[PDB]
Parts: C-alpha cells; sequence; structure tokens
RNA sequence: AGGAGUGGAGCCUGCGGCUUAAUUUGACUCAACACGGGAAACCUCACCCGGCCCGGACACGGACAGGAUUGACAGAUUGAU
RNA sequence: AGCGUGUGCCUACCCUACGCCGGCAGGCGCGGGUAACCCGUUGAACCCCAUUCGUGAUGGGGAUCGGGGAUUGCAAUUAUUCCCCAUGAACGAGGAAUUCCCAGUAAGUGCGGGUCAUAAGCUUGCGUUGAUUAAGUCCCUGCCCUUUGUACACACCGCCCGU
C-alpha cells in the first residue's frame, strides 16, 4: 500500500524522463554502459528485445519472451513484464517489480544449485 | 566448394606466369595479402591447391605456418590444356 | 547470415589475438621483443636465433 | 546418425519445370510481354527480374525490397 | 556547515536520493531493511546474505571455516 | 652451536572429499600439490546445455545448361536481422 | 640506488614530461624518444629529525559489510581494478611435528621483467641497510667404499622343507 519512488521521483515520471538524465539518476557503473555509445555493435538483439517489450498486448497477464541474455540492465520502459533469462540449462521466471530496476537480470536468476552436503 | 570462376582463373594466370606461390595457414583471413587488387579469399585458394594435390599436379611442403606449392612439367601441360594456350609461351621458371 | 556470424568475437584483445608462429598453439607465448612464439619451440630453435649459454 | 533429438532436413528446392518458358508471353506477334518488373539498379542486370509474391516483388542478389 | 558532499558515508539513497549522514540505530535499521529488501526482491546477493555465505564473490572451499559446526 | 621460521589467527592459491546437468583432465614420499610458464568475466576450453556451415579432397556409378544448388523479404520459431 | 622496460609484418595494446579541472582515483590539450639524448640527475623504500599517542583487543591488526565516483573492453552480476566515507571480527607470539642458512650471507625493505586490453599475495632479477653462531661430527637422516657369508643369478618381490 506504500508508495514507490526512486530517489524522489515516481514511476510515471520515470517513463517520462529520458536517457541523458537517466544516466545521472542511475549509478556510475550503469551510466558508463549508457554513455559508451550506440547499441548496435553487438546489441541488435537488445534493440529487438526492447521492441518486443514495446509491443503491447491487451489487459491480461504479460507476454512471455524467453531470452539468452544475462548482462541486461533493466529499464523502467519494460517494468511489469514476464520474462525468463537463460541459465545455461533452463529459464528462471521472474515477474518484473517496480523496484526491480537498477540491477542485472542475470543477477536475479539463480544459476548454480545451492550446495548440499551428506557424508564425505 | 561454392567458389566463383573469375578469381580461380586469376589464380591460374598468376600461376602460369610464375609456378610458385606462398600462402599462410589462416582460415580466419578474408583477404590475400599479395592479391590485394581484387577481393579473393584464402581458404578457397588453399582448398583449390589441395585439390590440385589430389589430382597430382603440385607437391606440398608445410614448414611453420605457410603452405608451399611447386609446379611440375606435367602440371605445366595441364595448365596448357586447361587454359587452352598454344605451346609457345612457357612459365618463367624454365627460362634463363 | 553464416558469413556475418562467422566473425562475431573480435580478436582486438585477449589471448586470442596472437598464437605461436611455429607450432600454432596459444600457450606459453613470448611477447618480449616481439618473438610471439611458444616456449618449447623457443628452446628447440634458441640456438639458431643466436641465443647462447653464458650465464 | 538418428539420435534422440530429431534432425530438421535441409531446404530441398523442388525442381520446377518450364520455368524459363514462363518468363514471356507467346502470341501471334514476336514481341515480348513479361509478367515481372525489371531491375533498374546496377547491382542486378537488365535481364534480372523480380520475384512473384502475393504482395511485393523482391530482388535476387541485390537483396533490395521495393514496397508500394 | 559547509562540508563536502562526497565526504559523507551514504550518498544517493534509494528512498530519497539526497546526501545525508546516519546514526548508529539508523545504520542498524538501514542495514536491516536492506536485508529483507534483498530477501523479498529475491536476488543472488539476498540469497547469499540469507544463507550467510560470502556475498562479495570470493572462494569458500578452503577459507571460511567458521561458518557453522 | 645458532638465526629466520612454518605448523597457531585472518586472507590468496592448488589438491582431496562433497556437491554439480558440468564443477574437464594430468601430476600423489623425496623426485605432485603459486606445477603445465594454468593470475580461467567472453576466445582460452579439452566440461554441460543449445543452432547453423562444410572444411566429404576425391575414384567409380545414378543427374546435367531444359537447371546440381547457395545467397533472402511481411510473420510462428530458439538466440540472433 | 641499480638491473631494466619503452610506438608492433599478421596488430590495434609503447614509455612519458609540461599546463589546467577535481579531495581522489581520473578527464582535456601540449611536446620528446625508435632510445646514455625523452621519461630520468630514474629526488625509491628503509632509515634520520620534531610532535601526537601511552600498556588498554587501544590511534595495533583491517578480515567482514553498505553506498557513491572513475578507467579498460562488445559485455564486470558470481563485487575485473582503483578511489572516498562508514563497518573494526579472530589475534596477548601458537601443541605434536617440520624447513632454509656460513659474508655483503640470512633477515627487514623498496624497484624492474614475465604474466598484461584492464594485472601480482606468484616467479626471475636489481638495489638499500645488514647481523648472531662454527672452521666440526657420523648421534639422527641418507649416500658411497672395503671386508665377510651365500644352497641367490628373472638375483630376497629370491631359493627352499614337510603334513
Ligand atoms: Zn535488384
Amino acid at each position: 500500500f506504500r508508495k514507490f519512488t526512486y530517489r524522489g521521483v515516481d514511476l510515471d515520471q520515470l517513463l517520462d524522463m529520458s536517457y541523458e538524465q537517466l544516466m545521472q539518476l542511475y549509478s556510475a557503473r550503469q551510466r558508463r554502459r549508457l554513455s559508451r555509445g550506440l547499441r548496435r555493435k553487438q546489441h541488435s538483439l537488445l534493440k529487438r528485445l526492447r521492441k518486443a517489450k514495446k509491443e503491447a498486448p491487451p489487459m491480461e497477464k504479460p507476454e512471455v519472451v524467453k531470452t539468452h541474455l544475462r548482462d541486461m540492465i533493466i529499464l523502467p520502459e519494460m517494468v511489469g513484464s514476464m520474462v525468463g533469462v537463460y541459465n545455461g540449462k533452463t529459464f528462471n521466471q521472474v515477474e518484473i517489480k517496480p523496484e526491480m530496476i537498477g540491477h542485472y537480470l542475470g543477477e536475479f536468476s539463480i544459476t548454480y544449485k545451492p550446495v548440499k552436503h551428506g557424508r564425505p | 566448394m561454392l567458389m566463383p570462376k573469375k578469381n580461380r582463373i586469376a589464380i591460374y594466370e598468376l600461376l602460369f606466369k610464375e609456378g610458385v606461390m606462398v600462402a599462410k595457414k589462416d582460415v580466419h583471413m578474408p583477404k590475400h595479402p599479395e592479391l590485394a587488387d581484387k577481393n579473393v579469399p584464402n581458404l578457397h585458394v588453399m582448398k583449390a591447391m589441395q585439390s590440385l594435390k589430389s589430382r597430382g599436379y603440385v607437391k606440398e611442403q608445410f614448414a611453420w605456418r605457410h603452405f608451399y606449392w611447386y609446379l611440375t612439367n606435367e602440371g605445366i601441360q595441364y595448365l596448357r590444356d586447361y587454359l587452352h594456350l598454344p605451346p609457345e609461351i612457357v612459365p618463367a621458371t624454365l627460362r634463363r | 547470415g553464416h558469413q556475418q556470424l562467422y566473425w562475431s568475437h573480435p580478436r582486438k584483445f585477449g589471448q586470442g589475438s596472437r598464437s605461436c608462429r611455429v607450432c600454432s598453439n596459444r600457450h606459453g607465448l613470448i611477447r618480449k621483443y616481439g618473438l610471439n612464439m611458444c616456449r618449447q619451440c623457443f628452446r628447440q630453435y634458441a640456438k639458431d636465433i643466436g641465443f647462447i649459454k653464458l650465464d | 546418425k538418428s539420435y534422440t533429438t530429431p534432425k530438421k532436413n535441409k531446404h530441398k528446392r523442388k525442381k520446377v519445370k518450364l520455368a524459363v518458358l514462363k518468363y514471356y508471353k507467346v502470341d501471334e506477334n514476336g514481341k515480348i510481354s513479361r509478367l515481372r518488373r525489371e531491375c533498374p539498379s546496377d547491382e542486378c542486370g537488365a535481364g534480372v527480374f523480380m520475384a512473384s509474391h502475393f504482395d511485393r516483388h523482391y530482388c535476387g542478389k541485390c537483396c533490395l525490397t521495393y514496397c508500394f | 556547515y559547509k562540508i563536502p558532499d562526497w565526504f559523507l558515508n551514504r550518498q544517493k539513497d534509494v528512498k530519497d536520493g539526497k546526501y545525508s549522514q546516519v546514526l548508529a540505530n539508523g545504520l542498524d535499521n538501514k542495514l536491516r531493511e536492506d536485508l529483507e529488501r534483498l530477501k523479498k526482491i529475491r536476488a543472488h546477493r539476498g540469497l547469499r546474505h540469507f544463507w550467510g555465505l560470502r556475498v562479495r564473490g570470493q572462494h569458500t572451499k578452503t577459507t571460511g571455516r567458521r561458518g557453522r559446526t
């Protein structure tokens, strides 16, 4: 029930505010990726992924597009999505939160099983 | 082996002038260094000369990273048959 | 495209930018004075370079 | 060999017949009447036609799409 | 009182974004809602903090002997 | 006779064991264990999950310019235009 | 102080002074060097001088942990690296056992090379300061030699007796 904000501004403003100030809103590591240049040397799949998140289904559960990417910086443009990133074998499904922003998608997916121990 | 025609006859005419060429072993190299005037590969070139090895027209030595090819007189008359030239021009190896 | 996907990892940097100039293996390279050639072939052909046993 | 994962077969181009006889229209006169629009670019020659799709015509080695 | 902003310990907080200091109880509280924030957002750092293992990305095979009995 | 120590505490690295879809393998007293010049984010890679290309030179026999096949576009499709 | 290193066939990654911005890591211009010339008189560390500290797990020790900022690269999450502020655990000189060492030697320091796009807790060298103890033994631990016995020669992991 509590309102959500990111450094004093609200999610409608986040979808209203653009990249040249999203760099100063975000941290130094995130903005260094944004300030490196165009997303076309290798990030053509990133461009088609933001298009595939820009296409809008009607009011139901959000569309499922599995991905082979773990170095994605998640943006406010595709919050509330339905996505599973590649883990080497399968796809871990995580519903996109509004506090989900600011991190990596491959950070939020577990890859190795937690280690159990029986008898040596 | 979906290789073109004009590049191969360019290789053949530069073979008929001098019957020896050198080529380094590098599959990941799209351009020949000596034949920089036109767009030619290298892997198709070395596959063409190992096809000439399978036919029995040259002999092959590989020293460090470069393939070496040597022209034979039976290879010379094969070049004369394939290029259809009269027997009046000879490669410069036999000349003085 | 296979012809455009065949070179997707550039070899501008890293260990893959160079290999041995004799045995063509990417281990034990000597970048000092631009030898760019592995240590065992270095020991095999070190006498032919001019390298001597003095120390 | 036949493994657990089935192998998708390669694109078997079906051998069509009388295709080269399908370019121009045969009439009483000797004039030509082709059903494919010509290629005005310099990448593909003047004798190179387009494709015959349902909506838009496509080049060959030019790989150029001219919409309407 | 004209101090530099970079000299503070906590800069650009996720709640407000303004530069400020923190108190001892405030530091303990801020660390603890960071703890269940990571636990409820279900991240790898949150699971590592929940299991009590190394979260900064180091080896554990030889070191870290005082983890449990 | 001594000196510096190690083995004790924390930290880096290797091996064994456990775990893992995979935790690739060699090396077990001197004479293996900061060794393979091996400080592995991607290539390294030899390990697992996934998808294409042939790089089947060729000898013979079925097919031949009337076509033996590669290179691609609205869109389901992994992972990619 | 001294070994050094310093712009590349494939190849594109060189070493830097000077002048501004910023606490800082770093950012932009500005020259030199294919090298005793330019970095560089390589103003290195240790040590010395003058305060502060006062036997208290403490101003020792900096493991662990949160946030912010910079560079490399297509990409840093399973922190690549660095900088700044907070966080201050174990540790009061370590049992059995065990290693290296005779003069510029051990040891305390720092600097180069390899590793290297980013790069040293590893290794190889360089340099500073610089000792205690001994000119012997076979006790331990191994090696070597002589003599002696052999019914052993594939050689004690040997040959060989009886139920
Ligand atoms: Zn065309």
